[PDB]
């Protein structure tokens, strides 16, 4: 379950777009949603909830 | 922002701040 | 010798070909509906103003040569055939300069217009292509000073035209921050949050199905009304371990950031690419040297590199070690082999500038430049100046 | 290959529904077909117009047709040997052919 | 040699006629061009991502795959590109004169030194490796005459009926069809999901 | 044009100078 | 597996990706009821087969993760067989102990 | 001629051609495909009509 | 709605058949010039050609 928690909390998740196609008629706002990214430092790996 | 301000639609790429410019009512908004 | 350096250099002075490229770039963060009303306004202009030359225009959106996204579109303009449009004003060089001047009326897009070179497998745009090979050794996104020199500080055009980006400016993005402590303390596990946010917005692909005897795909995504705004992030629910639904904004917030929608890696460092053409009247070599007074303003670490169809201008250049220095070197040997003397093969290669003296004059009077067809033309005129010499010196040497 | 594409469409177009069509919005082969035939018409304007200067300098219609049978027999003699080294006929060979 | 073919005119004729005919039967066989092979060889490799961001696929699927193909002989310059709609391009060219098939297999057996770093949802689509040069040749396809055909069913008909005959003819090394086929789109309603206590999983 | 203008001056000049350069006096 | 299951899960997914092959003449295919397939593709006359089989395999490895997991663990085979056998060996020395 | 005594098997005896790499039987071969999107049963009906 | 195609050993016959009429005229002219290279006439080679 330590391996499972690492595999669940250190991921790169495709979170899509905020105005992604096919949009509604009249959409004027379009951006990219940045969800979960991979951890970089050891302190980020230390605060992984078991 | 306040009432009576003139915010800038169409023509954003060709214009930097601090530039003398002339204005026309824009046709890109819905109203 | 002075008039040889007075002429400029080029490579393949290109042709009409009936084709024209035109790309648009709406400001960053624009939807495709904003791009379509620029693309259609460009399309309607070419079919009523320039109907004498333009045959048909094919406009795609969501994709150009600069990149991809909702803020990008391009047009393949196929013109009339060569006999249906007479007059030099119906060339693509006179259509491009008068459509590019009209495209400054379009305020909400950097619309351009350009032609491909004479070769089509090499290059997709006439003119120079220079890459900002920025070897400063810095971190991967602290190199924004290369971009700062790339915007206008490498665009100080004295005699250039249509100097344009080939990447795209960075845009706002929406960083969705989820704290795992509060989310886990309401029972809902984090892998289900990941699967919910990856299926509802990210359009998962589950398996395959078959219709009309062909295997196709089945996708899965939320409805378009539920993924348009940041508040629509708060419309989705996740089931915890007890079996009830937690809203998404009970454990997740959002925050705007700024990031690039395109990242490269060119020869070991992420460069930025600049396209541009010479102004009507001058050649390509003086344009590639007129950007050299622009590149002298530069920060630390960066450099300019010619590549693509501009790689041959700075890897071939003038082949003064090989072309017309070892070509006519061996003709002195092969005429000493047949004249059986030392000085009479020297005399017939002494008259070699008397042919190129008007070969330079004709391209100076017509206004052309030093290219590969000019080089292979001079390599004929060496033999032409030699064959007039040998035909009248053979009888001069046999009669003696 | 473009002939192959057009016959590939031209064999399976009746299976296509009548409520459809096909155009060619962008294409480069009329450029090839025009830029070959133009240099053919320059070789045609260089095979008979080189005959007039020898007819003018020799003043004899029986003494000026000797090189004009000699000029088209070396020329297609080139079309073997450039075919021998795998090279293709294009305008780049044909420029030197008009020069030769 | 002189003094021989001048008193023998038929023997002078026959060699000129056979050197005429050996070239004259050659123009029926060799292909007709307008330009030779002028571009340097170049191959490319693409993959798409459903709903990614540009920085998910920049430090991962570009930089480690970039350096391995440095060392390949007869080479000009290397590039890469990563987009925000979830697409990559790891194109690599060569110097002019090399055989493009051995130039493809050198990059092929050199770029299995970074193959397992890939997620499963884009290893399902696979890395499409082509020998695309840079440019197109022609484009095919248009709307119906009588209307009642959107910009989706035309693309579906193109990639479902006329594409796989077009991808097997000669010359074709790449294709960039503007659109895609059908897919059974399921559009989830979030309000109707928690009305039954369900998740998209 | 580069070969037309190159040939015309290779004709109207060299017929004067090639006989002038065969009679160069160093060929004793 | 059945012939329909094999044809619509293995054959179509592989032959849907077989594009961009040099000197490909045609692609025949068959799928049997005992769960087997052949996708024997014939090239042009006068082609060395070493580049041909690796050009087939480079496009096959593009399609091999789309296959179900029950057939990836069986292992695809790409051969350059001609059509037909050359020799057959093997028999029992009949003592009744060994079976078929 | 002897193999027609076997009632429950369409036994077919033959010989390979002189060359081995071309064909497995003597004669020709033809494929009858579909290119519209019609079913399997209409193609089998066309095969039986042929 | 359905189509047909040729395969097998009977495919190359459809692109170009047995080209014995396409030869035996090229091979006739190339020996017609070759014995004229020996006999140095036009009627004397032609009479022995047949």
């Amino acid at each position: 379950d330590v391996s499972s928690a690492i595999q669940a909390q250190n991921v790169q998740i495709s979170s899509g777009q905020l105005g992604g196609l096919p949009a509604v008629k009249g959409q004027q706002l379009n951006a990219t949603i940045i969800g979960k990214t991979r951890l970089q430092t050891a302190e980020q790996f230390e605060n992984i909830l078991l | 922002l306040n009432a009576g301000d003139k915010i800038i639609t169409e023509g954003l790429q060709f214009v930097q701040p601090g530039v003398e410019v002339k204005t026309v009512p824009a046709k890109n908004v819905a109203s | 010798i002075w008039m040889f350096t007075r002429i400029p250099t080029a490579f393949l002075p290109d042709e009409d070909q009936g084709v024209l490229f035109a790309q648009v770039q709406t400001p960053p963060g624009s939807s495709a509906e904003r791009t379509q009303v620029v693309v259609d306004s460009m399309r309607e202009y070419l079919l009523e103003k320039e109907s004498s030359s333009v045959s048909s225009v094919f406009t795609v959106t969501g994709f150009n040569f600069a990149g991809r996204g909702q803020s990008s579109g391009m047009a393949f303009i196929m013109l009339k055939p060569w006999e249906e449009r007479p007059g030099g004003e119906n060339s693509v060089f006179e259509l491009a300069k008068r459509a590019q001047m009209h495209f400054f009326s379009f305020k909400d897009a950097m619309v351009f217009a350009f032609a491909p070179p004479s070769v089509l497998e090499l290059g997709n745009a006439t003119g120079f292509d220079l890459f900002l090979q920025d070897q400063a050794g810095v971190g991967h996104e602290v190199l924004l000073q290369a971009r700062n020199k790339f915007l206008m500080l490498a665009a100080q055009n004295p005699a250039l035209q249509r100097v344009r980006p080939n990447g795209m400016s960075d845009e706002p993005q929406y960083k969705l921050e989820i704290d795992d402590e509060k989310a886990s303390a309401l029972g809902v596990s984090l892998a289900d949050i990941n699967s919910t946010v990856s299926i509802a917005w990210g359009s998962s692909y589950v398996n395959d199905f078959i219709d009309r005897g062909r295997v196709k795909r089945v996708y899965l995504q939320g409805r378009p009304d539920a993924r348009m705004n940041p508040d629509d992030l708060s419309k989705w629910y996740v089931r915890n371990d007890k079996g009830e639904m937690v809203p998404f904004n009970a454990f997740a917030t959002g925050k705007w950031e700024y990031g690039s929608p395109k990242l490269e890696r060119y020869n070991g460092v992420p460069a930025m690419e600049i396209l541009g053409e010479p102004a009507p009247g001058l050649s390509s070599g003086d344009a590639m040297a007129a950007v050299e007074e622009i590149v002298k303003q530069l920060p630390k670490g960066v450099g300019y590199s010619w590549t693509g169809l501009s790689y041959e201008e700075r890897l071939s250049g003038s082949q003064a070690p090989a072309l017309y220095a070892l070509s006519l070197l061996v003709v002195f040997l092969c005429l000493a082999a047949l004249y059986e003397s030392w000085s009479i093969p020297f005399s017939v290669m002494l008259v070699v500038p008397l042919g190129v003296i008007g070969a330079l004059l004709a391209t100076s009077m017509r206004g052309l430049s030093n290219d590969v067809f000019f080089q292979v033309g001079l390599l004929t005129t060496i033999g032409l100046s030699a064959k007039n010499a040998i035909l009248i010196v053979e009888f001069a040497k046999e009669l003696h | 290959t473009a002939k192959a594409i057009r016959q590939t469409i031209a064999n399976l177009e009746p299976f296509m529904p009548q409520g459809m069509k096909v155009v060619y919005p962008y294409d480069t082969t009329p450029v090839v077909s025009a830029s070959i035939h133009e240099v053919v018409k320059t070789l045609g304007e260089a095979i008979l117009l080189v005959f007039l200067v020898m007819y003018l300098f020799l003043q004899n219609f029986r003494a000026t047709l000797i090189p004009t049978i000699a000029v088209p027999v070396v020329l297609l003699g080139t079309f073997g040997v450039l075919a021998a080294f795998g090279f293709s006929i294009n305008t780049l060979t044909m420029f030197g052919m008009v020069l030769a | 040699m002189s003094k021989f073919f001048i008193d023998r005119p038929i023997f002078a004729w026959v060699i000129a006629l056979v050197i005429m005919l050996a070239g004259g039967l050659s123009i029926l066989s060799l292909p007709v061009n307008q330009y030779p092979a002028i571009a340097p060889p170049a191959i490319a490799v693409q993959v798409s991502y459903p709903g990614a961001s540009a920085e998910t696929v920049q430090d991962t699927v570009v930089q480690v795959i970039e350096q391995q193909m440095n060392g390949i002989d007869n080479l000009r310059y290397i590039s890469s590109e990563s987009n925000s709609d979830g697409s990559m391009t790891i194109t690599v060219t060569f110097e002019q004169g090399t055989d493009p098939d051995i130039a493809q297999v050198q990059v092929q057996n050199k770029l299995q030194l970074a193959t397992p770093l890939l997620p499963q949802e884009v290893q399902r689509q696979g890395i499409r490796v082509t020998k695309a040069v840079k440019n197109f040749l022609m484009v095919v396809g248009v709307v119906s005459t009588d209307g009642s055909m959107t910009k989706e069913d035309l693309s579906n008909y193109i990639v479902s009926n006329i594409q796989d005959p077009l991808s097997r003819t000669k010359g074709v090394g790449d294709f960039q069809v503007f659109g895609s086929q059908y897919s059974m789109r399921i559009w989830l309603d979030p309000a109707k999901l928690n009305s039954y206590q369900l998740t998209p999983g | 044009t580069g070969v037309i203008g190159g040939m015309v001056t290779a004709t109207v000049l060299a017929i004067f100078w090639v006989p002038l350069f065969y009679v160069a006096v160093s060929t004793l």
